[PDB]
DNA sequence: TCAACTGTATG
DNA sequence: TAAAGAGGAAGAGGACATACAGTTGA
RNA sequence: ACCGCAGUUUGGGCGGGCAGCUAAUUAGCUUAUGACUUCUAAGGCUUGCCUAAAAAGUAAGGGGGAAGGCGACAACCCCCAAAGACCAGCCGGAACUAUGGCUGGCAACUAUAGUUGAAACUGUCCUCUUCCUCUUUA
């Protein structure tokens, strides 16, 4: 799927409307933040009553096998030295893992009261210094009394309104559309907090005045009207919207792409709509999708319907994906990132960063040097003059402000464009792509490193080989700086880029080389080319 | 082995006592203490000599908990003659509550 | 009286 | 040159990109 | 250098652009991580003159009128111009240099023949971490 940027010109009322919007989605994040927060007692609950019966499983299977490898097995866990043990009792330790972290608990006589979350969302809990758990509900209208048992639950504009009304605030102007937009928000960002195989992924933050939604999502439908001819976009909530894009009707491609979804979006530079696109097939696929839990839950998933919907599905899939693919020359490179070049190649390319984002850069720096002084000049002032009220900022300083945020989304787009088109070049000229980092410089560089987003770089390059039909490898990096590449053998540098192998049998022997290339060859023959 | 305490003799039993000394606050009705409470148990066996373990419940000694800034249940004070030491709250993990302790001894 | 919006179901 | 606060941003890296009933109103 | 405008970026395009040297208010070379107006806390040389953080503002296609601004300037009116530069194929191991060459058509400019018309675009949400500025202590 793509994405389709569109700059939009909206009036002082459009935009009022949008602020407005806006407040009341920051409104509904917190409420449904609050309710989740309030419900995870449940789960949480249901997890550690699973987790009692595992540890009763392995104590059982545990004391029930014979009494010479338990007492070793349990010391293993119970002790911080571990020693080597045989396979045999490793694979007891291993079938008894649970005894790891946790040991038997009786969990009986507990009062399910609220929980409090702290950085996870199983291991860290506390109940605050006796009333069990209980749902909270819409507290009038059509839908008096209905527990908001999940978050979709609050996919109401009745129940919603009948909240605001009860802490005193006018009723919900906002459409529908955009309050399912935030909801699914919410719902991955939790899905993302409760996943395990995350470690990063932490608990949803509540948002301040400072923090409010910046974005409408309209995840339902397709905007009303596209009048490419008068340049006006129709869409829920607002009035017509006019477009200030000269190339839109080309990029967009209304005659072979499909619609999706879209979004509002501001940004220091405008006011955007992000219109998503897909092939034509796409409609039907989901179609088919959406059924399949009606069949299963009405033939069983061992029916010929669900075959039947499964072979198409699939044959689907298949059209959408061969709708994209290139033949191509069977080409094959190696790349290497660099400190001088962003990328080396296996046949002696050195590719320049982007050079023009450090300018940026220290531009912000200096920028933001000015903005401190002028406010703690201000402050100055303020204070001198006898108040203790919080100061109030001028307009020199929401200026400077202004110019500071230019500057960083001029820096973050900049990357992005030649990211972008480094990597459609790399998918255009070659078929099969071997990648491998050494990042053990690490060990101001990260001044300079941060600006060059190799990450997304790599990223964009797996995804556009991947859709023409090509092969993208991430080999090991063992061994690959200090290898001469034709003969295996550790060599020395003789400058801060160049190489020279050493032992006598090699055929590029006192030689330098590109210590780049060389890097990008090794890359190359660890990938079978 | 763990020592179970009291409000009345809180004082000297924790501060002029000497040696490290970690106070687990503990509730009946809760589902994370009964999850950490064998963890205590082993450890108050596992570090017998190194460092001792003690007991205080919120039902029983209700105006220890406020006075040293405890707000749920469960909570870990390691206390080191007169002043806590170290503080931690939270159902910690057998891994996590080891490293700790070695942390912190 | 038909397009647009709101409620229900699933993941 | 170093370390700890507060505030403003970005980079990493994973997902995501709806279908039908039922109701309103110009 | 930098700033504003062309969907967003790079090479370019129109406009703004401190100071010094040189030549003849207007053209070249070096060069500033923008330019200018108003009023001030402060500072310098000697009672006057200079430089000025902060604060509040102005303009950023060409030309001619023009109510009104302390000023930079300008609501409104008339004429001229129109670059983030055209379309479709085929080669290209496409770097250095932010995509080179050929073929056909179509535009614009020169003298029926020549020159120019460069590339790319999948964004949003979230949680962590990093970077920077300014402070306090060391």
């Amino acid at each position: 799927m793509k994405t389709i940027k569109i700059k939009i010109k909206l009036t002082t009322d459009q935009v009022q409307l949008c602020d407005r919007y806006l407040e009341e989605l920051t409104w509904l994040w917190n409420l449904t933040l609050s309710n989740q927060l309030h419900n995870h007692c449940v789960t949480w609950y249901a997890w550690a009553a699973k987790l009692s019966a595992d540890l009763d499983k392995a104590t059982e299977k545990l004391d029930k096998l014979k009494p010479e490898q338990q007492q070793l097995v349990k010391d293993y866990y119970r002790t911080k030295d571990k020693p080597r043990l045989t396979k045999k009792e490793q694979e007891l330790v291993a079938k008894f893992d649970i005894f790891a972290r946790w040991s038997s608990f009786s969990l009986d006589g507990i009062i399910p009261v609220p929980l409090r979350l702290g950085n996870s969302g199983y291991e860290g809990l506390s109940c605050q210094i006796i009333v069990p758990h209980k749902y909270r509900t819409f507290p009038g209208g059509k839908f008096e009394g209905r527990e908001l048992t999940t978050l979709e639950k609050l996919d109401n504009v009745n129940g919603l309104n009948t909240l605001r009304a009860f802490q005193n605030l006018p009723d919900l102007q906002v459409s529908s559309h955009y309050i399912g937009g935030l909801l699914a928000f919410f719902k991955e960002s939790w899905s993302a907090f409760l996943d395990p195989k995350r470690m990063n992924s932490r608990k949803p933050k509540f948002k301040k005045d400072s923090d409010k939604i910046t974005t409408l999502s309209n995840n339902q439908c397709a905007p009303n009207r596209i009048d490419v001819n008068k340049n006006i976009v129709t869409v829920t909530g607002f009035s017509p919207i006019t477009i200030i894009d000269k190339n839109w009707v080309k990029r967009l491609n209304l005659s072979q792409v499909l619609p999706r979804t879209y979004m509002l979006t501001q940004n220091p530079s405008g006011y955007y709509i992000n219109i998503v696109i897909a092939h034509p097939l796409h409609e039907e696929k989901i179609a088919l999708v959406k059924k399949l839990p009606k069949v299963k839950k009405e033939f069983g998933e061992d029916s010929q319907e669900y075959e039947d919907i499964k072979s198409k599905i699939k044959f689907l899939e298949q059209q959408i994906k061969e709708s994209s693919i290139v033949k191509g020359k069977d080409l094959s490179v190696g790349i290497d990132p660099g400190v001088q070049a962003v990328v080396s190649t296996d046949h002696g390319a050195l590719f320049l960063p982007n050079l023009t984002r450090e300018r940026v850069s220290i531009h912000i720096e200096e920028l933001q040097s000015r903005l401190d002084n002028a406010e703690l000049i201000n402050d100055k002032k303020w204070k001198s003059l006898g108040n203790k009220t919080p100061r109030i900022k001028t307009k020199n300083e929401t200026k400077l402000q202004e110019k500071i945020s230019r500057l960083h989304e001029r820096g973050a787009n900049s990357s992005n464009a030649f990211n972008h088109k480094l990597s459609t070049r790399l998918s255009r000229t070659y078929e099969h792509i071997a990648w491998e980092d050494t990042q053990i410089n690490n060990l101001g560089l990260n001044w300079i490193m941060r600006q060059r987003c190799l990450s997304d770089l790599k990223a964009k390059t797996k995804q556009k080989t991947e859709n023409r039909g090509g092969n993208f490898h991430e080999p090991p990096a063992n061994y690959s700086s200090q290898t001469c590449h034709c003969c295996g053998q550790k060599g020395e540098r003789r400058s801060q880029h160049e190489f020279v192998c050493k032992n006598s049998d090699c055929k590029l022997f006192d030689i330098p080389q590109q210590a780049d290339t060389n890097a990008a060859r090794n890359h190359k023959q660890n990938g079978g080319f | 082995k763990i020592i179970h305490l009291t409000d009345d003799s809180f004082d000297t039993d924790v501060l002029k006592a000497d040696g490290a000394i970690l106070v687990d606050f503990w509730a009946e009705w809760c589902g994370p203490c009964k999850m950490i409470a064998p963890i205590l148990d082993e450890i108050a066996d596992e570090y017998q000599g190194k460092l001792t373990v003690a007991k205080l419940n919120i039902d029983q000694n209700p105006g220890t908990a406020p006075k040293y800034g405890i707000r749920g249940i469960p909570t870990l004070l390691l206390f080191k003659n007169g002043e806590v030491a170290a503080t931690k709250v939270g159902a910690l993990s057998k891994g996590q509550l080891k490293e700790f302790l070695d942390a912190n001894l």
